[PDB]
Protein backbone atom coordinates (compact mmCIF):
# COMPACT_ATOMS: atom_id res chain seq x y z
CA UNK A 1 0.00 0.00 0.00
CA UNK A 2 0.45 3.43 -0.42
CA UNK A 3 0.90 5.41 2.72
CA UNK A 4 0.38 9.06 3.20
CA UNK A 5 0.77 11.36 5.83
CA UNK A 6 -1.75 13.55 6.42
CA UNK A 7 -2.37 17.52 5.86
CA UNK A 8 -3.42 19.66 8.68
CA UNK A 9 -5.01 22.95 8.96
CA UNK A 10 -6.49 24.18 12.48
CA UNK A 11 -8.70 27.57 11.92
CA UNK A 12 -12.11 29.04 12.76
CA UNK A 13 -15.51 28.72 11.14
CA UNK A 14 -15.87 32.30 11.89
CA UNK A 15 -13.23 35.05 12.24
CA UNK A 16 -11.87 34.96 15.67
CA UNK A 17 -13.11 37.48 18.10
CA UNK A 18 -12.28 37.33 21.32
CA UNK A 19 -14.70 36.34 24.12
CA UNK A 20 -17.58 35.41 21.29
CA UNK A 21 -18.83 31.91 20.38
CA UNK A 22 -17.60 30.17 17.07
CA UNK A 23 -16.27 26.71 15.95
CA UNK A 24 -12.73 25.75 15.94
CA UNK A 25 -11.90 23.47 12.96
CA UNK A 26 -9.15 20.57 12.11
CA UNK A 27 -8.96 19.67 8.50
CA UNK A 28 -7.12 16.67 7.77
CA UNK A 29 -6.44 15.56 4.10
CA UNK A 30 -4.13 13.86 2.08
CA UNK A 31 -4.08 10.81 4.06
CA UNK A 32 -3.71 7.16 3.11
CA UNK A 33 -5.24 4.51 4.83
CA UNK A 34 -8.11 6.33 6.36
CA UNK A 35 -7.37 4.91 10.00
CA UNK A 36 -6.16 8.05 12.06
CA UNK A 37 -6.59 9.47 15.51
CA UNK A 38 -7.24 13.13 16.11
CA UNK A 39 -7.91 15.57 19.31
CA UNK A 40 -8.56 19.04 19.88
CA UNK A 41 -6.65 20.24 23.11
CA UNK A 42 -7.17 23.35 24.86
CA UNK A 43 -4.51 24.19 26.71
CA UNK A 44 -2.79 20.71 26.21
CA UNK A 45 -5.75 19.18 26.93
CA UNK A 46 -8.32 17.00 25.23
CA UNK A 47 -11.52 18.65 24.60
CA UNK A 48 -14.21 16.41 25.01
CA UNK A 49 -17.24 16.49 22.76
CA UNK A 50 -15.55 16.53 19.43
CA UNK A 51 -17.43 15.51 16.13
CA UNK A 52 -16.57 14.90 12.79
CA UNK A 53 -17.74 14.89 9.21
CA UNK A 54 -18.20 11.66 7.15
CA UNK A 55 -15.30 10.18 5.86
CA UNK A 56 -14.89 10.82 2.25
CA UNK A 57 -12.15 11.06 -0.43
CA UNK A 58 -10.30 13.23 -3.26
CA UNK A 59 -9.79 12.66 -6.89
CA UNK A 60 -5.94 11.02 -5.89
CA UNK A 61 -7.93 8.90 -3.24
CA UNK A 62 -6.49 10.60 -0.33
CA UNK A 63 -9.02 10.79 2.60
CA UNK A 64 -9.74 13.78 4.22
CA UNK A 65 -12.35 14.56 7.60
CA UNK A 66 -13.30 17.66 9.32
CA UNK A 67 -13.23 17.61 13.26
CA UNK A 68 -14.51 20.39 15.00
CA UNK A 69 -16.49 21.89 18.45
CA UNK A 70 -17.62 24.67 19.78
CA UNK A 71 -15.00 27.30 21.61
CA UNK A 72 -14.51 30.58 22.52
CA UNK A 73 -11.47 31.96 21.64
CA UNK A 74 -9.46 33.90 24.01
CA UNK A 75 -5.99 36.27 24.38
CA UNK A 76 -4.54 33.36 25.97
CA UNK A 77 -5.75 30.28 25.22
CA UNK A 78 -4.22 28.03 23.38
CA UNK A 79 -6.26 25.99 20.61
CA UNK A 80 -4.44 23.02 18.65
CA UNK A 81 -4.98 19.68 16.88
CA UNK A 82 -3.31 16.99 17.60
CA UNK A 83 -3.17 14.11 14.51
CA UNK A 84 -2.25 10.48 14.43
CA UNK A 85 -1.17 8.25 11.41
CA UNK A 86 0.38 5.51 10.60
CA UNK A 87 3.06 7.43 8.57
CA UNK A 88 3.70 9.35 11.68
CA UNK A 89 6.32 8.49 14.55
CA UNK A 90 4.29 10.15 17.32
CA UNK A 91 1.64 12.19 17.76
CA UNK A 92 2.01 15.62 15.63
CA UNK A 93 0.57 18.78 17.14
CA UNK A 94 -0.33 21.75 15.06
CA UNK A 95 -1.31 25.15 16.81
CA UNK A 96 -4.46 26.99 16.19
CA UNK A 97 -3.05 30.45 14.45
CA UNK A 98 -6.04 32.87 14.30
CA UNK A 99 -4.55 34.46 11.33
CA UNK A 100 -3.82 31.25 9.20
CA UNK B 1 -24.35 25.77 -14.75
CA UNK B 2 -23.31 22.47 -14.76
CA UNK B 3 -24.29 19.92 -11.59
CA UNK B 4 -23.36 16.69 -10.40
CA UNK B 5 -24.41 13.54 -8.34
CA UNK B 6 -21.97 11.26 -6.74
CA UNK B 7 -21.51 8.62 -4.22
CA UNK B 8 -18.10 7.93 -2.68
CA UNK B 9 -17.66 4.24 -1.03
CA UNK B 10 -14.70 3.49 1.42
CA UNK B 11 -14.51 -0.11 2.89
CA UNK B 12 -11.75 -1.18 5.58
CA UNK B 13 -11.22 -4.47 6.11
CA UNK B 14 -10.72 -5.46 9.74
CA UNK B 15 -8.73 -8.89 10.01
CA UNK B 16 -8.50 -9.69 13.87
CA UNK B 17 -12.70 -9.66 13.93
CA UNK B 18 -15.78 -8.80 11.68
CA UNK B 19 -16.51 -7.45 8.79
CA UNK B 20 -15.19 -4.67 7.20
CA UNK B 21 -15.45 -1.35 8.36
CA UNK B 22 -17.82 0.55 5.27
CA UNK B 23 -19.02 4.28 4.82
CA UNK B 24 -20.68 5.69 2.22
CA UNK B 25 -21.77 9.50 1.23
CA UNK B 26 -24.03 10.76 -1.15
CA UNK B 27 -22.87 14.41 -3.13
CA UNK B 28 -24.72 16.70 -4.89
CA UNK B 29 -22.40 18.82 -6.21
CA UNK B 30 -20.62 19.74 -2.90
CA UNK B 31 -23.59 19.69 -0.70
CA UNK B 32 -23.53 15.63 1.30
CA UNK B 33 -27.48 14.80 1.15
CA UNK B 34 -26.85 11.06 2.56
CA UNK B 35 -24.87 8.97 4.49
CA UNK B 36 -24.54 4.78 5.52
CA UNK B 37 -22.11 4.00 8.18
CA UNK B 38 -21.81 0.37 8.85
CA UNK B 39 -20.81 1.21 12.42
CA UNK B 40 -24.19 3.41 13.35
CA UNK B 41 -26.45 1.76 15.12
CA UNK B 42 -29.28 3.22 12.72
CA UNK B 43 -28.31 0.16 9.88
CA UNK B 44 -30.18 3.30 7.62
CA UNK B 45 -29.12 5.75 5.11
CA UNK B 46 -29.80 8.71 6.62
CA UNK B 47 -30.28 12.28 5.77
CA UNK B 48 -27.48 14.79 6.09
CA UNK B 49 -29.07 17.63 3.92
CA UNK B 50 -33.06 19.10 4.36
CA UNK B 51 -34.58 18.81 1.34
CA UNK B 52 -33.78 14.79 0.97
CA UNK B 53 -35.74 14.66 4.17
CA UNK B 54 -39.24 14.66 2.27
CA UNK B 55 -38.20 11.62 0.41
CA UNK B 56 -40.57 9.11 1.62
CA UNK B 57 -40.46 5.34 3.32
CA UNK B 58 -40.35 3.45 -0.04
CA UNK B 59 -37.00 6.04 -0.87
CA UNK B 60 -35.19 5.49 2.31
CA UNK B 61 -35.77 1.38 2.35
CA UNK B 62 -35.07 1.43 -1.42
CA UNK B 63 -31.20 3.20 -0.87
CA UNK B 64 -31.08 1.74 2.42
CA UNK B 65 -31.50 -2.08 0.80
CA UNK B 66 -28.92 -1.06 -2.37
CA UNK B 67 -26.48 0.77 0.31
CA UNK B 68 -26.39 -2.75 2.13
CA UNK B 69 -25.85 -4.57 -0.40
CA UNK B 70 -23.16 -2.64 -2.11
CA UNK B 71 -21.18 -2.95 1.12
CA UNK B 72 -21.58 -6.94 1.00
CA UNK B 73 -20.00 -6.72 -2.72
CA UNK B 74 -16.95 -4.75 -1.36
CA UNK B 75 -16.67 -7.41 1.37
CA UNK B 76 -16.33 -9.97 -1.26
CA UNK B 77 -14.25 -7.62 -2.91
CA UNK B 78 -11.82 -7.10 0.09
CA UNK B 79 -11.34 -11.59 0.20
CA UNK B 80 -10.47 -11.70 -3.42
CA UNK B 81 -7.96 -8.82 -3.38
CA UNK B 82 -6.27 -10.21 -0.67
CA UNK B 83 -5.98 -13.55 -3.15
CA UNK B 84 -5.06 -11.52 -6.12
CA UNK B 85 -2.47 -9.81 -4.53
CA UNK B 86 -1.24 -12.97 -2.46
CA UNK B 87 -1.48 -10.99 0.76
CA UNK B 88 -1.28 -11.98 4.51
CA UNK B 89 -4.62 -12.70 6.38
CA UNK B 90 -3.45 -10.05 8.99
CA UNK B 91 -3.29 -6.87 7.38
CA UNK B 92 -5.88 -4.30 7.07
CA UNK B 93 -7.03 -2.92 3.20
CA UNK B 94 -8.99 -0.62 1.60
CA UNK B 95 -11.33 -0.60 -1.32
CA UNK B 96 -12.56 2.80 -2.50
CA UNK B 97 -15.47 3.19 -5.02
CA UNK B 98 -16.58 6.62 -6.91
CA UNK B 99 -19.53 6.90 -9.54
CA UNK B 100 -21.81 9.50 -10.56
CA UNK B 101 -22.72 11.96 -13.44
CA UNK B 102 -23.08 15.59 -14.70
CA UNK B 103 -25.67 17.32 -16.35
CA UNK B 104 -25.03 20.81 -18.41
CA UNK B 105 -26.59 24.20 -17.58
CA UNK B 106 -29.73 22.64 -19.67
CA UNK B 107 -29.90 20.09 -17.28
CA UNK B 108 -29.09 17.34 -19.91
CA UNK B 109 -26.47 14.78 -19.57
CA UNK B 110 -23.18 15.84 -19.99
CA UNK B 111 -20.81 13.03 -18.76
CA UNK B 112 -20.40 9.75 -16.32
CA UNK B 113 -17.82 7.95 -14.61
CA UNK B 114 -17.13 5.29 -12.17
CA UNK B 115 -13.43 4.52 -10.53
CA UNK B 116 -12.48 1.99 -8.51
CA UNK B 117 -9.18 1.92 -6.18
CA UNK B 118 -7.19 -0.95 -3.70
CA UNK B 119 -5.26 0.33 -0.91
CA UNK B 120 -5.28 4.05 -2.70
CA UNK B 121 -4.56 3.11 -6.13
CA UNK B 122 -6.07 2.79 -9.32
CA UNK B 123 -7.54 -0.50 -9.93
CA UNK B 124 -10.19 0.12 -12.59
CA UNK B 125 -12.27 2.35 -14.24
CA UNK B 126 -15.05 3.00 -16.68
CA UNK B 127 -13.80 4.85 -19.79
CA UNK B 128 -15.62 8.21 -20.77
CA UNK B 129 -16.90 6.75 -23.36
CA UNK B 130 -19.57 4.48 -20.84
CA UNK B 131 -18.85 1.28 -22.93
CA UNK B 132 -15.11 -0.16 -21.71
CA UNK B 133 -13.18 0.07 -18.82
CA UNK B 134 -9.24 0.50 -17.97
CA UNK B 135 -7.31 -1.80 -15.37
CA UNK B 136 -4.23 -0.62 -13.70
CA UNK B 137 -2.51 -4.69 -13.88
CA UNK B 138 -3.05 -7.88 -14.01
CA UNK B 139 -5.78 -8.11 -11.20
CA UNK B 140 -8.08 -5.61 -12.55
CA UNK B 141 -7.78 -7.17 -16.25
CA UNK B 142 -9.33 -10.29 -14.20
CA UNK B 143 -12.31 -8.48 -12.86
CA UNK B 144 -12.14 -6.61 -16.34
CA UNK B 145 -12.96 -10.05 -17.88
CA UNK B 146 -15.56 -10.56 -15.14
CA UNK B 147 -17.71 -6.83 -15.48
CA UNK B 148 -17.08 -7.59 -19.71
CA UNK B 149 -18.76 -10.94 -19.42
CA UNK B 150 -21.84 -9.70 -16.95
CA UNK B 151 -22.21 -6.89 -19.29
CA UNK B 152 -21.43 -4.59 -16.41
CA UNK B 153 -20.23 -1.09 -18.77
CA UNK B 154 -24.14 -1.81 -20.29
CA UNK B 155 -25.96 -1.68 -16.68
CA UNK B 156 -23.90 1.20 -15.67
CA UNK B 157 -24.14 3.04 -18.80
CA UNK B 158 -28.14 2.66 -18.58
CA UNK B 159 -27.82 3.98 -14.47
CA UNK B 160 -25.63 7.21 -15.63
CA UNK B 161 -27.60 8.08 -18.41
CA UNK B 162 -30.90 7.81 -17.05
CA UNK B 163 -31.71 7.39 -13.39
CA UNK B 164 -28.74 9.32 -12.13
CA UNK B 165 -29.54 12.38 -14.40
CA UNK B 166 -33.40 12.06 -13.72
CA UNK B 167 -32.64 11.84 -10.12
CA UNK B 168 -29.82 14.78 -9.99
CA UNK B 169 -32.76 16.54 -11.70
CA UNK B 170 -35.65 16.10 -8.96
CA UNK B 171 -33.23 16.66 -6.17
CA UNK B 172 -31.81 20.21 -7.77
CA UNK B 173 -35.70 20.72 -7.42
CA UNK B 174 -36.49 20.21 -4.40
CA UNK B 175 -33.27 21.40 -2.72
CA UNK B 176 -33.22 24.59 -5.07
CA UNK B 177 -33.19 26.75 -2.21
CA UNK B 178 -30.01 26.11 -1.73
CA UNK B 179 -28.86 23.92 -4.61
CA UNK B 180 -29.05 26.45 -6.86
CA UNK B 181 -28.11 29.47 -5.05
CA UNK B 182 -24.26 30.13 -5.44
CA UNK B 183 -22.60 31.95 -2.51
CA UNK B 184 -19.78 34.30 -3.61
CA UNK B 185 -16.70 34.55 -1.74
CA UNK B 186 -16.85 36.93 0.63
CA UNK B 187 -12.99 38.46 0.13
CA UNK B 188 -10.66 40.77 2.10
CA UNK B 189 -7.12 41.14 2.63
CA UNK B 190 -4.97 40.99 5.72
CA UNK B 191 -1.29 42.41 6.23
CA UNK B 192 1.10 40.72 8.11
CA UNK B 193 4.58 42.19 8.44
CA UNK B 194 7.92 39.37 8.76
CA UNK B 195 10.53 41.80 8.89
CA UNK B 196 10.73 45.75 9.45
CA UNK B 197 11.73 45.24 5.42
CA UNK B 198 8.56 42.58 3.89
CA UNK B 199 4.77 41.61 4.76
CA UNK B 200 2.68 39.44 4.24
CA UNK B 201 -0.29 39.73 2.17
CA UNK B 202 -3.31 36.95 2.77
CA UNK B 203 -5.74 36.88 0.24
CA UNK B 204 -9.06 35.60 2.05
CA UNK B 205 -12.03 34.21 0.52
CA UNK B 206 -14.80 32.92 2.85
CA UNK B 207 -18.27 31.54 3.15
CA UNK B 208 -18.34 30.46 -0.66
CA UNK B 209 -20.56 27.90 -2.65
CA UNK B 210 -19.94 26.17 -4.74
CA UNK B 211 -16.00 24.56 -3.62
CA UNK B 212 -14.53 25.87 -6.99
CA UNK B 213 -12.61 28.91 -6.93
CA UNK B 214 -9.36 30.58 -8.15
CA UNK B 215 -7.14 32.74 -6.49
CA UNK B 216 -4.25 34.65 -8.10
CA UNK B 217 -1.39 37.45 -7.14
CA UNK B 218 -0.65 39.96 -9.89
CA UNK B 219 2.33 42.43 -9.43
CA UNK B 220 1.92 45.06 -11.70
CA UNK B 221 -0.76 43.62 -13.71
CA UNK B 222 1.20 40.43 -14.43
CA UNK B 223 0.79 37.06 -12.63
CA UNK B 224 3.06 36.07 -9.73
CA UNK B 225 3.68 32.61 -8.43
CA UNK B 226 7.18 33.34 -6.23
CA UNK B 227 6.90 33.64 -2.77
CA UNK B 228 3.18 32.82 -2.99
CA UNK B 229 1.42 30.76 -0.89
CA UNK B 230 -1.80 28.73 -1.67
CA UNK B 231 -3.98 26.88 1.00
CA UNK B 232 -6.04 23.42 -0.27
CA UNK B 233 -9.89 24.88 -0.15
CA UNK B 234 -11.33 23.84 3.20
CA UNK B 235 -14.65 23.18 4.71
CA UNK B 236 -16.49 25.86 6.88
CA UNK B 237 -18.47 22.97 8.63
CA UNK B 238 -21.57 25.12 7.68
CA UNK B 239 -21.69 23.29 4.05
CA UNK B 240 -19.83 26.71 2.68
CA UNK B 241 -15.46 26.84 1.94
CA UNK B 242 -12.74 28.95 2.55
CA UNK B 243 -9.57 29.52 1.05
CA UNK B 244 -6.81 31.58 1.30
CA UNK B 245 -3.61 33.11 -0.97
CA UNK B 246 -0.62 34.94 0.55
CA UNK B 247 2.62 36.58 -1.04
CA UNK B 248 5.50 38.23 0.53
CA UNK B 249 6.23 41.54 -0.63
CA UNK B 250 8.63 44.10 0.19
CA UNK B 251 6.92 46.81 2.92
CA UNK B 252 5.87 49.86 1.13
CA UNK B 253 5.28 48.22 -2.15
CA UNK B 254 2.34 46.87 -0.86
CA UNK B 255 -0.02 48.90 -3.87
CA UNK B 256 1.60 47.29 -6.85
CA UNK B 257 -0.60 43.96 -5.81
CA UNK B 258 -3.73 42.43 -6.56
CA UNK B 259 -5.27 39.51 -5.67
CA UNK B 260 -7.54 38.29 -8.25
CA UNK B 261 -11.11 36.24 -7.00
CA UNK B 262 -12.81 34.00 -9.64
CA UNK B 263 -15.86 31.83 -8.57
CA UNK B 264 -18.94 31.33 -10.10
CA UNK B 265 -21.04 32.98 -7.97
CA UNK B 266 -18.83 36.20 -9.44
CA UNK B 267 -20.15 38.08 -13.16
CA UNK B 268 -16.89 39.62 -13.21
CA UNK B 269 -13.95 38.35 -11.08
CA UNK B 270 -12.97 40.77 -7.90
CA UNK B 271 -9.84 42.44 -7.79
CA UNK B 272 -8.48 43.30 -4.11
CA UNK B 273 -5.70 46.08 -3.72
CA UNK B 274 -4.04 46.94 -0.18
CA UNK B 275 -3.67 50.34 0.24
CA UNK C 1 -30.42 7.91 -5.78
CA UNK C 2 -27.70 4.72 -6.13
CA UNK C 3 -27.23 2.52 -8.64
CA UNK C 4 -28.11 -0.77 -7.66
CA UNK C 5 -25.68 -3.44 -6.65
CA UNK C 6 -24.86 -4.50 -10.01
CA UNK C 7 -21.24 -5.09 -9.83
CA UNK C 8 -20.03 -8.74 -9.00
CA UNK C 9 -17.36 -8.86 -7.15
CA UNK C 10 -14.07 -8.46 -8.49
Amino acid sequence: MIQRTPKIQVYSRHPAENGKSNFLNCYVSGFHPSDIEVDLLKNGERIEKVEHSDLSFSKDWSFYLLYYTEFTPTEKDEYACRVNHVTLSQPKIVKWDRDM
Amino acid sequence: GSHSMRYFFTSVSRPGRGEPRFIAVGYVDDTQFVRFDSDAASQRMEPRAPWIEQEGPEYWDGETRKVKAHSQTHRVDLGTLRGYYNQSEAGSHTVQRMCGCDVGSDWRFLRGYHQYAYDGKDYIALKEDLRSWTAADMAAQTTKHKWEAAHVAEQLRAYLEGTCVEWLRRYLENGKETLQRTDAPKTHMTHHAVSDHEATLRCWALSFYPAEITLTWQRDGEDQTQDTELVETRPAGDGTFQKWAAVVVPSGQEQRYTCHVQHEGLPKPLTLRWE
Amino acid sequence: FLPSDFFPSV
